[PDB]
């Protein structure tokens, strides 16, 4: 609004707009849908009606994130503009205390700053005493539910009123919320609609795909060869094999079927592209292009493949030490939580069942005047280190010697990792 | 008499063979005489009536006359 | 380890109970009972000249004292005493130690306005409580000895007066020779509540009363089993005509074998059961009208896959024959 | 065709037929009978007092009667204020309001001595409130004392879901005290009395609002589990609109999605025949019924994989994103549960809504997991 | 685990030569033969045993898991599959439908 303004500056020193840089402008995430198309009326028609008739309903829509709950009712008021109404974005988690909505709502009325208490009281006495439109999105649900439920039954009590202007969306995580959190006489008031959101399919994760790819999909650049811009000296185009998007919808739509996550993976991966063409020639920061299977074949397994192992086996000796040490007491024991000093009982024991070398500077960095040390050296530190790591976990006590340990990865893999 | 094949429509009603809570007139048909019990389904008057007092306990109403609810 | 159980108890009503009880206290020995009231009335002149010394009366006995100090405080005392000093009588302030609700801050509160407001004693308003009295006590050291107000406090061994920081503040109120103490308590363990230093302050003095009295106001907060089998017993009475038809199909296989977890039925069957007689459509519809006998608990489940109601096999019979049929 | 059914969605009640009895003074300006409404929830209960009321007011003398919502209270003092807002007045409000002996003081009228009764709405939120005996109870306790002298006296009219609130009473409140008595309920009217009601709120009647047989067969099997039929008629309003969309239909729509996977779909969301090995990975893994990890999974499928080579052992991460493809259909949840050694720490805990009964068929038409079982 | 007792020992396959010796005995013959050593085992498993008491695209899956687990490549060029197929003994038509079915399924 105000600072928009201020947020502008003038010298902008001619960005060099390369090949891949005009597909993630068109893949962000911002800019009729065909996935939800014959849903989309569904809550509008279900819209229309209490709208043109002057009532107070209720709809209520669930489904995992990524399906375009967010985006299709946002989409159901913006044709509404015009065809009355007050749009309000009113968001669980964006609230910071869970009572901070009821203020939203008496400054959306009329322009006041009033307590969580203090407007209550008028909103009631706005929502049966006016005589005859007001549309809310009660978004992320989970969020204002947590304390005693007296926000909840506020915000549907406000809809039995015959004489209330306000219609009223409620958009959650999941179909169960009024049957495992909320009590039976909500679950009387938020109704039977209950219009399911599945995931997307993966023939229509290609169908969302290219409406961003529409005007750019195999099209033509004009570029410079002394710079690498590219402008909508040759005349160079640039394709997207179709077969590599069809394997990113292929696993997307199994897993999780999450419209985010489908145009994210395409977005890694367009920058992998990106950065060896930059290698081969080296345009900076100022014959016929494309984007192989290769590409989304690591960026898709980008998501998946971890370093814990990696990083175990870059980790110090005595961390190595450490936890061969820990999978030794849990074989002998077979009680997967071992105390603090039988460990360090363990890593003296183990020493002495190069190795002289060694147990000369295991315990002191050389030095005959400060040797003879008890526990390891840097004991405390590798302790520490594989503390924050996340890779183990130790309960707190004051004793240093029957305070529990307790692993936090999988220890076969820890197991495995060892044997390099 | 009415509870033995009211169990055993129930049991034919789990499976996907009437393929909804309804179930047609000719499947009606084909699961009173080509069933298990003989001779234990008399005329259409008291099947209807057992229908009937099936609708009046909740169990198997009568409506669109294709099928029946 | 067979025992006797008060489940195994002919077990008796709400209106039932209470009204043959307010028979029994009221008509049991109630000749004897105004004639051992008319016996002790001859020690109230007693007790009136005593009481001008300062001394914190205390009333121990079996039953409850309520009705009589009620009758010795308000009807006796507080009009004899304004008379014998030369006009509104003196001010009873009564403290029902068996209300459980009492706290320091709010009675005291009372109290200073029930005493004098002489000077501005909100300024030392600021835990000023033992400081605020402090400033009331070395004051009325040099008054005229009169006295102005008489509390009481029933059942002083009570769930809240019996605390130890309302307990000290009690202490220092009966130092002043201005107030008369007089209050009853019905515990055994009663003097385990005072040293040496408070009963210096208490300067008590004892009087038996044994009326064996039945204590209705002193029953009420108090709860036993009398006050679920007799839960649930009300939620089925308005509900939905199906939920009394699945129960009785419940209560029936599960009392065809107390009633404990072995006389239960699995949960696949029961739903081809109540599939028999055409009232669960399926799992979902059979759990969803299940989920409400277990939200007001009514039926219990352990592991076949066992469903188990937790009453006893008395109780269940008699949940067949009166408020199923 | 849209304004005939635009229409649809929107002395009347044989229920406001006992009320009068049970207010039969209330016309002769006397107390009337002792009013304690309670109700099975979803019963109509809540607009079913406000529709007797408002036909009282809209009936009827002076005229002052006021009615407020007790919601968010949790303490018995603005009530006392809101019962002052019929008078447009002004005066010191908050002695007057809060202590029992307070109230007793605020009921002299003025203007033509005209009795006033008062109406608790939503009273279950002060019952359900803080703790029984200490306050609520007492406020329950406090509220329900009428021994004042004229008949101008506060008749309360409470309403509460749950029916253990009689049994909370005192034995002393039992004992025919108050507007305790008349528990007047309200069982949920299975067709015969809420379905003539639709019928009469279908006086401007469209040509085609479907065959009412029908309508009464949407009456018989919803009356198992429900207590509001306009709203259960705006289930039959969003299939009014399928009718329009397409220029108990729905309810045969809607259980299909709750009744599945078990059954049919748990192949549906295994069509991977490792998905199908690692959902038995987890059962066996239930032996010992601890907090299964995905650690702990992970170990059990590793030492089995080892003994019977199926497949080769997959990653870790692998392991986090096919135990994921298994929870967005809805089979198993997983859950950040409770381990106590240094805070409060956070594994995962899973939770299946399986039965090996409903395991057994799927895995024997498949031998590859015959060797694991 | 819970139904098992015992484990093998050497002991026990000294008594399965033995028994295997019986039966040639109880046959009068000179040499033991592979008939008595599976009779002996049969005895020995039955013996602790009473306290018990199609593929039409899978043989397909099976070859295509076989060479999952040889090289572990899902491409789109099969030239190798259709000549194993074509060996095996099974049309192509059911080839055609059986990567049609794992392509849905996407393996
Ligand atoms: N059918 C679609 N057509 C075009 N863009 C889409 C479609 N579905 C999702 N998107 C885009 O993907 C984003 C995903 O956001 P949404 O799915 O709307 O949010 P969501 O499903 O509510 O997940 P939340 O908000 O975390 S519960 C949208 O903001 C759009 O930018
Ligand atoms: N018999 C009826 N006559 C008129 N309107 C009715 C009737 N039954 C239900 N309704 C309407 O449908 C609504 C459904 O009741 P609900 O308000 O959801 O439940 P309730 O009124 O809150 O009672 P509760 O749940 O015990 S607080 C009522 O509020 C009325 O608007
Ligand atoms: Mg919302």
């Amino acid at each position: 609004s105000r600072f928009e303004n201020k947020l502008k500056t003038t010298q902008k020193h001619q960005i060099v707009e390369t090949i891949f840089s005009k597909v993630k402008k068109q893949l962000n995430s911002s800019y009729y849908l065909p996935a939800r198309e014959n849903e989309f009326a569904s809550i509008y028609l279900s819209a229309y009606s209490a709208i043109e008739s002057d009532s107070a309903t209720t709809i209520y829509v669930a489904g995992t994130p990524g399906v375009g709950k967010t985006l299709t009712v946002r989409e159901v008021v913006k044709e509404l503009l015009s065809s009355d109404f007050l749009y309000v974005e009113i968001n669980g988690l964006k609230m910071v205390k869970p009572t901070d909505c009821y203020e939203t709502l008496w400054n959306k009325v009329s322009g006041e700053r009033l307590t969580w208490a203090a407007s209550m009281e008028s909103l009631e006495f706005y929502f049966k005493r006016v005589p005859k439109t007001i549309v809310v999105l009660l978004d992320e649900l989970d969020a204002m539910v947590t304390k005693s439920q007296d926000i909840m039954y506020n915000f549907f009590n406000w809809t039995t009123y015959e004489n209330a202007k306000l219609i009223v969306i409620a958009v959650a995580n999941t179909m169960d919320l009024p049957e495992r959190q909320l009590g039976n006489k909500i679950t009387s008031r938020i109704g039977f609609t209950r219009i399911m959101f599945t995931g997307y399919t993966h023939e229509e994760l290609k169908n969302i795909i290219d409406l961003r790819l529409k005007g750019l999909n195999d099209s033509f650049f004009y570029v410079d060869t002394k710079t690498g811009n590219a402008i909508l000296v040759r005349k160079v185009r640039l394709r997207m094999s179709a077969d590599a998007i069809e394997i990113a919808s292929r696993k997307v739509a199994s897993v999780s079927g999450d419209a985010r996550r489908a145009l994210k993976v395409c977005k890694r991966a367009a920058e992998i592209a990106e950065k060896h063409y930059m290698a081969k020639h080296g345009y900076g920061y100022d014959g016929v292009q494309t984007v192989h299977i290769t590409h989304v074949m690591k960026a898709l397994n980008e998501t998946l493949n971890s370093h814990v192992i990696t990083f175990m086996t870059r980790l110090s000796f005595t961390a190595k030490l450490f936890i061969y040490a820990l999978l030794n007491l849990m074989k002998k024991n077979g009680s997967q939580e071992q105390e603090l000093g039988d460990i360090v009982d363990e890593i003296k024991l183990l020493i002495e069942v190069f190795v002289m070398e060694i147990a000369k500077t295991l315990f002191q960095q050389g030095s005959d005047n400060i040797s003879e040390q008890l526990r390891i050296i840097s004991w405390d530190f590798v302790l520490n280190q594989l503390l924050d790591a996340g890779i183990l976990f130790k309960q707190t006590m004051k004793n240093d010697r029957i305070c529990c340990v307790k692993l936090n990865i999988s220890v076969e893999e820890a197991k495995r990792a060892m044997n390099e | 008499r009415l509870s033995l094949i009211s169990g055993i429509i129930a049991r034919l009603m789990q499976t996907e063979i009437f393929e909804e809570e309804s179930y047609p007139v000719a499947s009606l048909f084909e699961r009173i005489n080509e069933e298990l019990p003989e001779e234990e389904k008399f005329s259409a008057q008291e099947y209807l009536a057992g229908l009937k007092i099936m609708s009046d306990r909740n169990n198997l109403m009568v409506a669109d006359d294709k099928v029946w609810r | 380890k067979s025992r006797h159980t008060m489940s195994m108890a002919p077990d008796v009503t709400r209106e039932e109970f209470s009204l043959v009880s307010n028979f029994f206290n009221e008509n049991f020995q109630k000749r004897p009972r105004q004639k051992l009231f008319e016996i002790q009335k001859k020690m109230f002149p007693q007790y009136w000249f005593e009481l001008t010394q300062g001394f914190s009366l205390l009333f121990y006995g079996v039953g409850s004292k309520r009705n009589f100090l009620e009758e010795f405080a308000i009807d006796y005392l507080s009009p004899k005493i304004a008379y014998s000093q030369l006009v509104n009588s003196i001010p009873c302030l009564i403290l029902n130690g068996y209300n459980p609700s009492c706290n320091y801050r709010d009675v005291f509160k009372e109290i200073t306005d029930l005493l004098v407001p002489a000077e501005l004693t909100r300024s030392e308003t600021k835990n000023h409580v033992i400081l605020q009295i402090q400033k009331m006590i070395d004051f009325y050291k040099n008054q005229p000895l009169d006295i102005k107000l008489i509390l009481v406090v029933h059942n002083l061994d009570g769930p809240s007066i019996r605390k130890n920081t309302f307990q000290t503040m009690l202490s220092f109120l009966s130092v002043i020779r201005q107030i008369a103490i007089v209050a009853s308590t019905d515990h055994i363990y009663a003097p385990l509540l005072w040293d040496n230093m408070k009963a210096q302050n208490y300067n008590f003095v004892f009087h038996d009363i044994s009326n064996f009295e039945p204590s209705t106001v002193e029953s009420t907060f108090q709860d036993v089993m009398k006050m679920g089998a007799e839960g649930a017993k009300y939620v089925l009475q308005s509900l939905t005509v199906n939920s009394k038809k699945m129960y009785k199909l419940l209560i029936e296989t599960q009392m065809q074998n107390r009633g404990t977890q072995r006389t239960g039925v699995e949960l696949k069957l029961f739903n081809h059961l109540c599939a028999a007689d055409f009232i669960a459509s399926n799992e979902i519809a059979l759990r969803s009208m299940l989920r409400e006998f277990i939200e007001h608990k009514m039926a219990n489940i352990t592991k076949m896959e066992i469903i188990w109601v937790p009453y006893t096999y008395a109780e269940l019979e008699k949940l067949l024959k009166t408020v199923l049929n | 065709k849209a304004l005939l059914q635009k229409s649809s969605e929107l002395a009347r009640t044989a229920e406001y037929e006992q009320v009068m009895n049970f207010l039969a003074k209330a016309i002769s300006e006397h107390r009337s009978d002792s009013l304690y409404i309670t109700g099975p929830p979803g019963t109509g209960k809540t607009a079913q007092l406000d529709m007797i009321i408002r036909q009282k007011f809209q009936s009827l003398e002076s005229v002052a009667v006021t009615s407020i919502n007790c919601i968010s209270l949790g303490e018995p003092s603005s009530i006392f204020q809101k019962i002052f807002d019929s008078f447009q007045d002004l005066n010191g409000p908050t002695l007057q309001i809060k202590n029992m002996q307070h109230l007793q003081k605020f009921l002299e009228p003025y203007h033509k001595k005209t009795t006033f009764v008062v109406v608790l709405d939503e009273m279950d939120r002060l019952l359900h409130a803080n703790t029984s005996e200490t306050q609520s109870v007492r406020t329950i306790l406090e509220l329900f004392l009428l021994a004042k002298l004229p008949t101008v006296s506060f008749v309360l009219i409470g309403m509460a879901n749950s029916l253990d609130m009689k049994d909370r009473f005192l034995s002393r409140l039992n004992l025919d005290r108050g507007l305790l008595p008349q528990t007047i309920v309200f069982q949920p009217y299975t067709a015969e009395q809420m379905y003539e009601i639709v019928i009469q709120k279908m006086s401007s009647l469209p040509t085609i609002i479907f065959q009412p047989m029908a309508i009464k067969f949407a009456a018989k099997k919803c009356a198992g589990n429900t207590g509001d039929l306009r709203k259960l008629f705006d289930v039959l309003r969003g299939s009014i609109e399928i009718y329009e969309l397409e220029k108990l239909n729905y309810i045969a729509k809607v259980f299909s999605k709750f009744v599945n996977n078990n059954s049919t779909r748990t192949r549906i969301a295994k069509l991977n025949i490792q998905q199908k090995l690692i959902l038995c990975t987890i059962i066996q893994s239930l032996k010992l019924n601890s907090d299964a990890t995905i650690d702990e999974s992970f170990d059990h499928y590793i030492k089995a994989i080892t003994k019977t080579d199926t497949l080769a052992p997959l990653q870790r991460n692998e392991f986090l994103e096919i135990c994921t493809i298994l929870e967005t259909c809805g089979l198993v949840s997983i859950k950040k549960t409770k381990c106590k050694g240094k805070t409060k720490r956070f594994v995962d805990k899973i939770d299946v809504d399986l039965d090996m009964r409903e395991f057994y068929d799927e895995m024997t038409k498949i031998s590859i997991l015959k060797p694991f079982l | 685990s819970k139904f098992s007792f015992g484990q093998a020992t050497p002991r026990t396959l000294l008594g399965i030569i033995r028994l295997s010796q019986a039966l040639a005995k109880l046959r009068l013959a000179d040499m033991v033969d592979i008939d008595d050593v599976e009779e002996a085992l049969r005895l020995v498993r039955v013996s602790k045993e009473s306290l018990y008491q199609e593929s039409p695209t899978t043989k397909i899956f099976t070859i295509i898991k076989k060479m999952l687990q040889e090289t572990g490549k899902n491409t789109l060029s099969y030239e190798n599959i259709v000549k194993t197929v074509r060996l095996r003994g099974f049309t192509m038509l059911q080839l055609s439908n059986c990567i049609q079915e794992y392509s849905y399924l996407n393996v």
